[PDB]
């Protein structure tokens, strides 16, 4: 009976953890709080980076590939989803663009 | 970890360890039971099994077994799967042929 | 363990108590047949001490009646 | 009855020394008054946002001006004694910084790694 | 290397009998000196007035390594004998010369016990081992290999570890009659 | 309890019955459960006092056949000593079960 | 409930109701909402892991219990947080049913997933037993296409 | 935890049997009428005659009473020590700590002060079941009777946080078995009448027996022989 | 949090689903029972773990009875999923006066219980006599004269 | 009163409360002791990688081998960066360091005795300091990581000069 | 409290009432369909099986049987067949 009650203790310590705190996987809520526009976005992260190097460029002529700052379009707000979120399947879409029409 | 989680669930099945310092007494001395593993063509109930391989000796609703468990070897689950499988596929076969030459007849 | 250790501990008490009380019952029961056995049957009596120590045993448990009594 | 040392809750030197919240070690064995909980949160945001009077007549956590952030206080190291001026009961929560041994590498190595100039004032360096 | 050990061992008021161990010192260098150092016992510390006064304590009043006055806790009758607690009798902790325990992988690994009488170091991890020492009773547990290290066996006195073994176990767990050490040496 | 609960605990037997035919949510009161806790330790008790008796019977059954003649004291108390049976208390008890019979007659 | 209460505790405690930048954070700080866990009632009456040691006979020679194995197959599986899974003899059994109540409802206030019993698709899809909403069996779109086509309609 | 009864060393064995053939109830008035003359002798040297005079011709009554003896404390030195010296080592032979004379005024708490030691002094459990073991006889009916009892039963009481002065007042007002109470007392012997469990208990006994005859005779195994050739002819 | 579901009760079926909760014994409000392992079995590997006499051993229909729960309908026929309640009711309805007399119970004696006042034998050594509920309860179970006549 | 009027949707509560997030960046700045559900989480998953990875057992979580314990003593992190000013071109007997908030005296004196080689310290003066505001040209209030000022005393003065 | 016609609803106010059911099987308005309830003019078997199945299925009747033993169920049971089952004789719709 002791060691079944350390097994037993150590099982519930495991499943105590990987059950808990249950969030859910993804909810609409997600997106639809994460949603920034583009007035907020450029109030958010702006430096003078941007400025800076499109004088540089302009003066040099160097070619840019990557941007020079890092743009987090959800404002702070992406660090708030649960990191193991991921979009469910969404089945029989109502729209035309699988298709993949070139003519109208 | 998981190499060291390996191990360690590796020995704690083996069941070694023991707060009292000193080697656990032996499992041979413990197993005060025995099993018996009979093979039957068919499907019998358990209550049936237990009613007739019960002791006639021991005055106790358990009559000296403790548990009954039927088990098929997954030899016999394979092929009961598979000809499952073929069974559909067959079933289908058949009502094709049936609705394709009903017409034809 | 020092969780589990009194719980066995004190089973294994209550077994000797148990077994002292099963001693002291049967002493009881060899009490009562010897006496109704000795007084029904003939030619069959207890020694001369144990006599003795029955007869001065009664008379004190009488006095003890005695004494609740009153 | 709480959890906390009650020279945590106060200090049993005369000057009330070691009043306060104290955040201590996961692995550390001490205590400390630093709990979040729901019926823990307002005498723990007291303390940072009023403080507590002592009988002696100075404010010992939080004097004002500025509230303390008690989430980055180093993790406590022991508890204070009468006799000297502190007691560590818990050697392993100090960190001790260990550099390693040098090496044919070690001594030959550079942190940046090798790809295959008067100053001037700039306003702008882009690498 | 002195390699054998001798110890008596006294059940209540019996006479003290006398119990032989042979060890082996290539096979486990490290168990072989933890158990000659504690079946020598060197304590013949004396101190004087003035220094025992400015060291507070007697040198005594800690843990001895030594088995003398030790008894055998756990002493189950078909299986094996278990003793040699230090910091106390009822065999609940253990205690090395190097430290609290010590740690011998590659010699625990190729630790086997085959055969009826052999003498181990009785833990509760494969690399927790102290001072409570196992003699083995049974025909063979090779259920022990690779969990505990064997390092000498009884040489004379199978007949004594025998007889202790036959002693009523008090419904405390314990041994009726207490099983104790009286004197522990060694012999060169 | 009300006037129902008295009406169906005349009507099943018993307080003690009825508490064990009752169980779980149809009893959710909780002196009924400590109550119940208490009924079933002391069934354990009255069961346990059961075979205690069962054994004192056994035991002085086996031992009588040998101190049924009683004709030779010194036997009877090798056979006394056989079992280790102590002879004063043994001589207190034959002495109140004397006196439990006078008073009786 | 618990957002006022807090916020009329620090309100008493450490607010001054003034336009400071104390009181301005803290009333935006108290609106956070703290960890839920459901903390099933514990039973200081009735210990369930104490009965492990309880209805069982021991052998007279080494004074420790007996490891029948009727009864550890019979014993009753009694669930906690801490002590997972406890075996009990189904005598005692009665006596801890809130218990097993508490451990068969979702660890969850009843009203966060309320939106499930509110449609009918998910009052077909899920399951309400003890206040347990877990999700039934569902079959893949791709398993029902085969299922339907292999039975031709 | 392990108790050892332990005697002082002031008296002998034979004294120490003696004391503990008395029983503490019985005792109990043997120690209030010893108390009772020394005080009775004190008060009488002093020169305060506590016994009753009736004004008619000032004679003196039969003995101390009881209740004045209870009602008597120790408050004067040259009393206390006096019968602490008179009886604690004139009749029973104990010696009494410096701190216990503290609480030694009262002749109650002298009472149960001398009550606990002879209650210590008498042996414990462990050493009567040293004393007197049990004989490989008695194991071997022991085990050959068929029935075995079950234990562990006491782990499944109601423990609950309760004060010993709460306890007593539940006891002075009946509130033992009040609201789903109860109190556990071990018993050896049981009353046995209108016993429902021990009936249940007989009959089990009973059929038990009967099964222990059927198989003997071996018609038990002639119905399982039976069933099995039933079970292969359908 | 919970480490450990409770499996669902009286889950003994091999092929068919086990009786709800409210029927073997748990919280009602439902109307049909379900089983995660039930469920999740594949239906080939029920087929084959079953026999065609099992499956209608199973089968087998108590409607519109219920076994687990003798004398009463079972809650999946009764419309609402909970027990009946006119079987088992109040003993006074509403409107209705606490008009019922007083009865008497039958009682077993175990002993020759002789009235001293009237100069009588109130029952006989294993008698039944109708006696009085009061004095049964009050009186007679605890000197253990009688005992309950069931 | 009419309530088969309304759909079944619940309104907004009057008067509406703020967002829980801190929009102060003064020198008053409170930290929230409230514990939100995302915060073990994330926790959980940068430990060990929840929920893929099966979680580590107790031991190894509470013991000084669990990865984010070991790489913080094998690997230590700690921001030293030392004030230009207070020894360029001056001999100075105090000089100035910056460190974050977790360390103290006695973990700034092993790490510069360790690591630097810095060996007679005198005595460090701690201090601590709310992280530097500022606005960018848009307007935006962000405001620079927190830093503990030390004063560390030494026996001889220092002086690194600049070759002008 | 006696809820003496308080609109207590969760969308309407945040508050439910201290007595009710959490969660309700069928809505009371399901209750009142006595129609799809009982055995008014509806069919309960949907299954039509063929003239050697219906002798298979009255292949496991029992001797001794009767239909004047089944009685009609009350009212205040659900009319429903589970088809050809074990004991379908039983069931009074079947
Ligand atoms: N008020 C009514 O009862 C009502 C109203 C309209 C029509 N009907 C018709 O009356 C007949 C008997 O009604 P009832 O109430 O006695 O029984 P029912 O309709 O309730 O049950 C008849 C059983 O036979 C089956 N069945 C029905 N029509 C069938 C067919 N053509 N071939 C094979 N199986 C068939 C049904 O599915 C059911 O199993 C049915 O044809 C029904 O459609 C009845």
């Amino acid at each position: 009976p002791v060691y079944c009650e350390a097994l037993r203790r150590e099982r519930a310590r495991e499943e105590t953890l990987m059950k808990w705190p249950h969030v859910p996987e993804w909810k609409y809520e997600y997106s639809t709080y994460t949603r920034k526009h583009l007035a907020d976005i450029v109030q958010y992260n702006y430096t003078n980076v941007v400025d800076y190097v499109d004088r540089e460029v302009l003066l040099t002529g160097k070619s840019v590939w990557e941007c020079p700052i890092h743009i987090d379009h959800t404002c702070g707000g992406s660090k708030t989803v649960p990191p193991h979120a991921k979009k469910p399947v969404r089945y029989m879409d109502a729209g035309i663009a699988n298709v993949g029409v070139t003519d109208i | 970890t998981a190499r060291a989680v390996e191990i360690f669930k590796e020995r704690l099945k083996r069941g070694i360890y023991r707060y009292p310092p000193g080697p656990p007494p032996p499992p041979g001395a413990h197993d005060k039971t025995s099993v018996v593993k009979v093979e039957l063509s068919c499907y019998v109930e358990e209550e049936r099994l237990r009613e007739l391989f019960g002791r006639y000796d021991v005055f106790e609703p358990h009559k000296g077994i403790v548990r009954v468990e039927l088990k098929l070897p997954d030899e016999v689950l394979k092929q009961k799967e598979e000809a499952e499988q073929l069974w559909t596929q067959y079933m289908a076969e058949c009502s094709d042929v049936k609705a394709y030459h009903q017409w034809s007849t | 363990y020092e969780f589990h250790e009194p719980l066995r501990r004190k089973n294994a008490e209550d077994m000797r108590q148990f077994q002292t009380d099963v001693i002291d019952m049967a002493c009881a029961m060899l009490g009562e047949r010897l006496l109704d056995t000795v007084n029904a049957s003939d030619t069959s009596s207890f020694p001369a001490e144990w006599q003795e120590a029955i007869a001065m045993h009664v008379e004190e448990i009488e006095a003890e009646m005695e004494e609740v009594a009153a | 009855k709480n959890s906390w040392p009650e020279w945590m809750d106060n200090g049993a030197d005369g000057t009330g020394y070691g009043i306060g919240l104290h955040r201590t070690h996961p692995l550390s064995r001490l205590r400390g008054n630093l709990k979040r909980s729901p019926s823990h949160v307002p005498r723990v945001l007291g303390m940072m946002i009023q403080g507590v009077w002592h009988k002696s007549g100075v404010k010992l956590y939080f004097r004002g001006g500025k509230p303390p952030n008690p989430s980055v206080h180093p993790y406590l190291t022991g508890e204070p004694c009468p006799l000297y001026g502190w007691k560590v009961t818990d050697e392993s929560v100090i960190r001790q910084f260990n550099m390693p041994s040098i090496d044919g590498t070690n001594f030959r190595y550079k942190p940046y790694v090798a790809l295959q100039k008067p100053l001037a004032k700039r306003l702008f360096f882009w690498r | 290397i002195s390699e054998r050990a001798f110890m008596d061992i006294a059940i209540g008021t019996k006479a003290p009998r006398r119990i032989v161990f042979k060890l082996f010192p290539r096979k486990c260098p490290s168990a072989v000196k933890n158990f000659i150092e504690l079946c020598s016992g060197n304590v013949s510390t004396d101190t004087y007035e003035s220094g025992n006064r400015d060291k507070l304590i007697s040198e005594s009043a800690l843990p001895q390594l030594t088995y003398k006055n030790s008894t055998f806790h756990r002493v189950e009758k078909g299986y094996l004998i278990q003793g040699g607690d230090i910091v106390t009798g009822r065999g609940t902790e253990q205690l090395s010369i190097y430290g609290g325990t010590f740690s011998a992988p590659e010699e625990v690994r190729a630790s086997v016990f085959d055969k009826p009488g052999l003498v181990g170091t009785a833990s509760s991890s494969p690399n927790a081992h102290g001072s409570q020492f196992f003699i083995l009773t049974a025909k063979e547990a090779n259920h022990l290999n690779g969990t505990c290290i064997c390092f000498g066996q009884v040489a004379d006195g199978l007949d004594v570890v025998q007889e202790i073994e036959q002693v009523p176990i008090d419904p405390s767990g314990f041994p009726s009659l207490k099983v104790s050490i009286v004197d522990c040496g060694v012999l060169e | 309890m009300v006037e129902a609960a008295m009406f169906e605990v005349e009507k099943d037997g018993g307080f003690d019955n009825f508490i064990l035919k009752r169980s779980g949510p149809e009893l959710r009161s909780t002196y009924g459960e400590r109550i119940r806790r208490h009924i079933l330790v002391r069934q354990k008790e009255i069961q346990k006092n059961f075979v205690l008796q069962k054994q004192a019977q056994m035991l002085v059954e086996s031992m009588e056949k040998e101190i049924l003649p009683m004709e030779d004291g010194k036997k009877v108390e090798e056979v006394l000593e056989k079992y280790g049976i102590d002879k004063e208390q043994l001589l207190r008890d034959i002495a109140r079960a004397a006196v439990a019979k006078k008073q009786q007659l | 409930m618990f957002r006022v209460t807090g916020l009329q505790l620090k309100n008493p405690v450490v607010f001054k109701q003034g336009q400071g930048m104390f009181s301005h954070q803290l009333k935006r700080l108290l609106q956070k909402k703290s960890i839920h866990r459901y903390n099933w009632d514990p039973l200081p009456m009735y210990d369930p892991r104490k009965l492990v040691h309880a209805s069982r006979h021991m052998d007279v020679e080494t004074w420790r219990e007996v490891p029948d194995p009727h009864w550890d197959e019979r014993s009753y599986l009694v669930p906690d947080q801490m002590f997972y899974n406890i075996p009990v003899p189904p005598e005692y059994k009665d006596a801890y049913w809130w218990r097993e109540l508490q451990a068969r409802r979702v660890q969850c206030p009843v009203e966060w997933v309320s939106h499930r019993m509110y449609n009918k698709g998910d009052r077909q899809r899920y399951d309400f037993q003890d206040l347990a909403f877990r999700k039934k069996f569902e079959f893949s779109y791709e398993e029902v296409v085969k299922n339907a086509k292999d039975m031709r309609s | 935890q392990e108790r050892r009864s332990h005697r002082p060393p002031a008296w002998d064995d034979e004294f120490a049997k003696v004391v503990l053939n008395m029983n503490d109830a019985e005792i109990r008035e043997y120690l209030m009428s010893k108390l009772t003359d020394v005080i009775f002798l004190e008060t009488q040297r002093d020169g305060y005659e506590l016994r009753r005079l009736d004004f008619e011709g000032k004679p003196l009554t039969s003995l101390p009473e009881p209740r004045i003896i209870e009602n008597f404390v120790l408050e004067e030195e040259t009393i206390r020590e006096r019968v602490i010296y008179q009886v604690v080592e004139g009749v029973f032979r104990l010696s009494p700590t410096s701190a216990d004379r503290r609480e030694l005024r009262s002749v109650a708490n002298i009472i149960d002060y001398v009550l606990t030691h002879v209650r210590a002094a008498r042996p414990t459990d462990r050493e009567r079941r040293q004393e007197r073991p049990i004989t490989s006889a008695a194991l071997a009916v022991m085990q050959k009777c068929p029935i075995q009892p079950q234990l562990g039963f006491v782990h499944a009481l109601p423990h609950d946080t309760r004060d010993a002065l709460l306890q007593e007042w539940e006891r002075m007002h009946h509130l033992d078995w009040q609201f789903g109470k109860a109190v556990y007392t071990p018993r050896s012997k049981e009353n046995v009448r209108g016993n429902l469990t021990w009936l249940r208990e007989d009959r089990h006994y009973d059929q038990r027996m009967k099964f222990m005859q059927e198989v003997e005779s071996g018609e038990a195994r002639a119905k399982h022989m039976k069933l099995i050739a039933e079970a292969a002819g359908n | 949090v919970a480490p450990w579901v409770p499996p669902p009760r009286h889950d003994i079926k091999v092929t068919m689903p086990p009786p709800p909760g409210g029927e073997v014994g748990g919280r009602f409000g439902v109307s049909q029972g379900y089983s995660d392992r039930l469920a999740r079995t594949p239906y080939w590997k029920r087929m084959a773990l079953s026999t065609y006499k099992l499956r209608m051993m199973e089968n087998a229909t108590r409607y519109p009875m219920s076994e687990h729960r003798p004398g009463e309908y079972d809650i999946r026929y009764l419309p609402t999923p909970y027990p009946c309640t006119i079987r088992n009711r109040p003993l006074l309805e509403v409107g209705e006066p606490r008009q019922i007399p007083s009865i008497r119970i039958p009682v077993i004696f175990l002993v020759n219980l002789f009235d001293e006042a009237k100069g009588c034998w109130f029952g006989r050594r294993y008698e039944t006599v109708y006696v009085e509920r009061q004095f049964m309860r009050e009186e007679l179970m605890p000197q253990r004269y009688a005992i309950y006549a069931t | 009163w009419r309530t088969w009027e309304y759909q079944h949707t619940r309104p907004d509560p009057r008067p509406f409360p703020d967002p829980p997030v801190n929009d102060y960046f003064g020198r008053s700045r409170i930290w929230n002791p409230i514990a939100c559900k995302l915060g073990y989480v994330r926790k959980k998953a940068d430990e060990w990688g929840w929920p893929n990875k099966p979680p580590p057992p107790t031991g190894l979580r509470y013991s000084q081998e669990f990865f984010p314990f070991f790489f913080e003593r094998y690997f230590p992190d700690a921001e030293v960066r030392l004030l230009l000013d207070s020894v360029l071109n001056n001999e100075t007997k105090r000089p100035v360091f910056q460190i974050p908030c977790s360390m103290s005296k006695v973990e700034l004196v092993n790490y510069l005795k360790n690591i630097y080689g810095i060996d007679n310290v005198v005595r460090v003066e701690v201090r601590n300091r709310r992280g530097r505001r500022y606005k960018n040209e848009v307007g935006e209030i962000k405001m620079m990581d927190d830093y503990k000022v030390a004063v560390v005393e030494l026996d001889t003065p220092v002086s690194v000069e600049l070759k002008q | 409290p006696m809820m003496l016609n308080i609109q207590n609803m969760m969308w309407w106010n945040g508050k439910r009432n201290l007595y009710r059911a959490t969660y309700r099987e069928k809505t009371w308005y399901e209750i009142s369909r006595t129609g799809a309830f009982t055995k008014g003019r509806r069919p309960v078997m949907r299954q039509k099986y063929s003239r050697e199945a219906l002798q298979a299925a009255l292949a496991m009747v029992p001797p001794g049987f009767e239909v004047a033993d089944v009685p009609r169920p009350p009212q205040r049971i659900l009319a429903q067949s589970e088809g050809i089952v074990g004991r379908w004789y039983s069931n009074y719709w079947t």
